[PDB]
């Protein structure tokens, strides 16, 4: 899993 | 709940204490209980309930990929039968990640997101509600997978509508919201034009916002912008 | 229990799948599961039930240790009185890690030990009890600390002699044996020169054993006498 | 804790 979303681990 | 007998107070700062300690299940806990309060929460502590039940349903997202994985390969040509385990606990830790969205969704629902008139705790709520319908329809093979999908479309666009009128576009909270729903389009709704799309425009208005920022504004909104850049590096 | 209905060549399955996942709680209720089915664990079962206890302990430990700073911290002098949360969550905490190790230990003793004749199973559990008494002694205070930490020493101790008696000095369980006791003396003990002579002698004998090793034996136990010699380092 | 035992997380 490569997209990017928030909040973040 | 076993949250009742304790003060919201303390259960606000045993959910940062367990923040500290890495301990994110009881840390959900504590804020779940808190939300129970039926007292509105500062923003602060929406912060602390997003910032928990990510991390819970986080650890229960990477594992069901996993176990999905092995369960695709096991379903291949040539691929030797072993019997029904991976699919049981792949499904096992399915429906636990759906009872955690269950849980943070009726918060949201009973009765957070009613209760909240300003369009910071408006939006962090309905992005919230978006958020969690979406990893409900990361997992939905059935009937309702596409009211599940709808369901976080309509929370999200809610949410858009609102961050739009009532916030500058460099807002974070805004910001983020852009970046979870393009998300949502290019990974759920099979439509990449208008994740690139809406990725792009966002990227654009906040750009030319940044002049009207202190630096610590600025700092906090373009990292995030760096998160819509990234995901446009990935998708073009 | 609640893995009583579950064959056992399922739960040994799920545990590596809960392993791959990185859910060692799940890992460690279908070992758990595994054992309590009465019968002897293979070597591979037996370091799927050590690593599945292992990350399951680990969390809780460093947990602990946050909280238990915290507090301290708060017990300083001119530190502003922060009423007894952080004290009932760091009790809480340790009454957890505190339960799963009993849990170990209670595998252990019923009936894993005494049906272990191998010496490679026997010195493998003796091992892992003097492990969870040494993790129960890091958190206790009272009237039975001495207690727990003579227990952690005699079964540290029962595996020692058995390891030198049946095993030779490379053997990765002796030396991880080794290791650990090396660290239950300057941890636990209060002793650092026999932590360090326990640590030089076992390095030197791996060393002088490592002619007699195939490559990949070679390699399992340098591994280990590596982490003999970064003790020694951190402590001479 | 910078100590070394085994197994390791
Ligand atoms: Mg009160
Ligand atoms: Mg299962
Ligand atoms: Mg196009
Ligand atoms: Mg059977
Ligand atoms: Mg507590
Ligand atoms: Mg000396």
């Amino acid at each position: 899993r490569l997209t990017s979303t928030l909040p973040a681990l | 709940g076993a949250m009742g007998s304790m003060e919201r107070a303390s259960l606000i700062q045993k959910a940062k204490l367990a923040e500290q300690a890495e301990r994110y299940e009881d840390m959900a806990a504590f804020m779940k209980g808190a939300v129970e309060k039926g007292e509105e929460l500062s923003c602060e502590e929406r912060n602390l309930l997003s910032v928990a039940y990510k991390n819970v349903v986080g650890g229960q997202r990477a594992a069901w990929r996993v176990l999905s994985s092995i369960e695709q390969k096991s379903n291949e040509e040539g691929s030797e039968e072993k019997g029904p385990e991976v699919r049981e606990y792949r499904e096992k830790v399915e429906t636990e990640l759906q009872g955690v969205c269950d849980t943070v969704l009726g918060l949201l629902d009973s009765h957070l997101i009613k209760e909240a008139g300003d369009a910071e705790s408006r939006v962090f709520y309905l992005k919230m509600k978006g958020d969690y319908y979406r990893y409900l329809a990361e997992v939905a093979t059935g009937d309702d997978k596409k009211r599940i999908i709808d369901s976080a479309r309509s929370a999200y666009q809610e949410a858009m509508d609102i961050s739009k009128k009532e916030m500058p576009p460099t807002n974070p909270i805004r910001l983020g919201l852009a970046l979870n729903f393009s998300v949502f389009h290019y990974e759920i709704a099979n439509s990449p034009e208008e994740a690139i799309s809406l990725a792009k425009t966002t990227f654009d208005e906040a750009m030319a916002d940044l002049h009207t920022l202190s630096e610590d504004s600025y700092k906090d909104s373009t990292l995030i912008m760096q998160l819509l850049r990234d995901n446009l590096t990935l998708w073009t």
